[PDB]
């Protein structure tokens, strides 16, 4: 359905085999499906279409909110409380967005596992690989901040990691 | 030690120097003045209670005098307090101005250049 973007929530093209009966016995599932369509689905679609005609008579919109980009904690001076406040709010919003990115990737992984059946270990390699990278980046970014996290502590963690990387790169160059 | 007891040019028992007239007077609806009036009203209620009179309606002239006296004293008390804090601020700013080598203006680094230790929570 046009509700969601198919590029961010993909699925295979849904190959469905045609019915190829071999026996002459009646199929009870077909009779029950016809009964369900005639007794259940049709009144549901009628009620839904009535609801949609009532909705179309009144149309209004709600807008996704756009937020400007503000300077981050790195550009703030030591005791400039207002820039620190704006940088921290922007950092918190980015943290929430990253959580939801990981959520989207996890939903892809779960849907792949359910869809592929007994061949999930092989047919979900791409989803597992995407989740591994996203999980590694999220863990590098926010792991171990603890309660009372902030943009300053995240910056200190990143600086410590870059110092470790620089020392490790200097160690390798001496060989 | 007395910080301002002997400030130069201070009149011994004045309670309100002339320079204090340069400050905005407290508004008559000042929440501190309203609390002084509330204190006067409570004093009047307790006066009725101790004397064994109907607490809320015994003497309205006496209760009114309690409220009025508390508000009247509180107004001048607030004026003196505000003036004294203004004097403290004036002296502190003047002294910082006159001793630049004791309050040196420091160029401030940004958080991108400061190295804070990170302590993981785990
Ligand atoms: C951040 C807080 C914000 C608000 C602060 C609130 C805190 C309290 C308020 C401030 C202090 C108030 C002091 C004045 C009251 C004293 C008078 C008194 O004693 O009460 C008796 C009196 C009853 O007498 P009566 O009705 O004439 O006849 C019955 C006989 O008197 C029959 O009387 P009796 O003598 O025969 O009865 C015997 C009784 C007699 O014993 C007493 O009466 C106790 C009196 C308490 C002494 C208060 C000490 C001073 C205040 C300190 C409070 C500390 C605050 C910090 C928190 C800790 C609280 C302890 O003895 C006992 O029962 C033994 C019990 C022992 C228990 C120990 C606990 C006692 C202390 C607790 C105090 C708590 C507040 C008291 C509430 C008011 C009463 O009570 C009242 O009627 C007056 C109460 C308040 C009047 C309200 C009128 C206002 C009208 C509405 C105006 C609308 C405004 C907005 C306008 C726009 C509208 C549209
Ligand atoms: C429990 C609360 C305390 C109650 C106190 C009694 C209430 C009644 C107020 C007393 C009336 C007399 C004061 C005002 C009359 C004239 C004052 C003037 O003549 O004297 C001046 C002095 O003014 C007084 O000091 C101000 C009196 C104000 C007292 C209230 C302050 C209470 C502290 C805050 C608690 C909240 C109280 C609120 C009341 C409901 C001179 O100043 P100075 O000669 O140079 O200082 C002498 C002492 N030195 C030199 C050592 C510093």
């Amino acid at each position: 359905p046009d509700s969601w973007d198919k590029d961010v929530y993909p699925e295979p093209p849904r190959r469905t085999p045609a019915p190829a009966p071999q026996t002459s016995l009646p199929n009870p599932v077909t009779y029950l499906t016809k009964i369900f369509d005639l007794l259940v689905d049709r009144p549901v679609t009628l009620a839904r279409e009535f609801i949609e005609q009532q909705h179309a008579k009144n149309r209004y919109y709600y807008y996704h909110r756009e937020f400007r980009r503000v300077p981050d904690i790195t550009e703030c001076e030591e005791k400039d409380i207002l820039c620190m406040f704006e940088a921290e709010m922007q950092w918190r919003r980015d943290y929430k967005v990253d959580q939801e990115i990981v959520n989207i990737i996890q939903e892809r992984l779960k849907a792949c596992q359910q869809r592929e059946g007994e061949s999930y270990r092989q047919n979900c390699a791409k989803e597992l690989e995407q989740f591994t990278q996203v999980s590694k980046a999220f863990q590098d970014r926010y792991s171990d901040l603890g309660a009372h996290y902030s943009a300053r502590k995240c910056l200190a963690k990143q600086k410590q990691r870059m110092l470790a990387e620089r020392k490790a790169a200097k160690e390798a160059a001496a060989a | 030690m007395t910080m301002m007891s002997g400030r130069p040019g201070r009149v011994p028992l004045q309670f309100l120097p002339n320079e204090a007239r340069s400050l905005p007077p407290p508004k008559l609806t000042d929440p501190r003045l309203v609390y002084m009036g509330f204190l006067g009203y409570c004093s009047g209620l307790i006066d009725n209670a101790i004397r064994r009179r109907p607490v809320v309606s015994a003497g309205l002239h006496r209760q009114l005098l309690y409220v009025t006296s508390f508000v009247f004293f509180g107004y001048y008390l607030l004026k003196r307090q505000d003036y004294m804090y203004a004097l403290r601020d004036h002296d502190m700013f003047a002294y910082v101005k006159s001793h630049p080598e004791d309050f040196p203006e420091k160029d401030k680094k940004t958080y991108g250049e400061i190295l804070e230790e990170f302590h993981p929570v785990r």
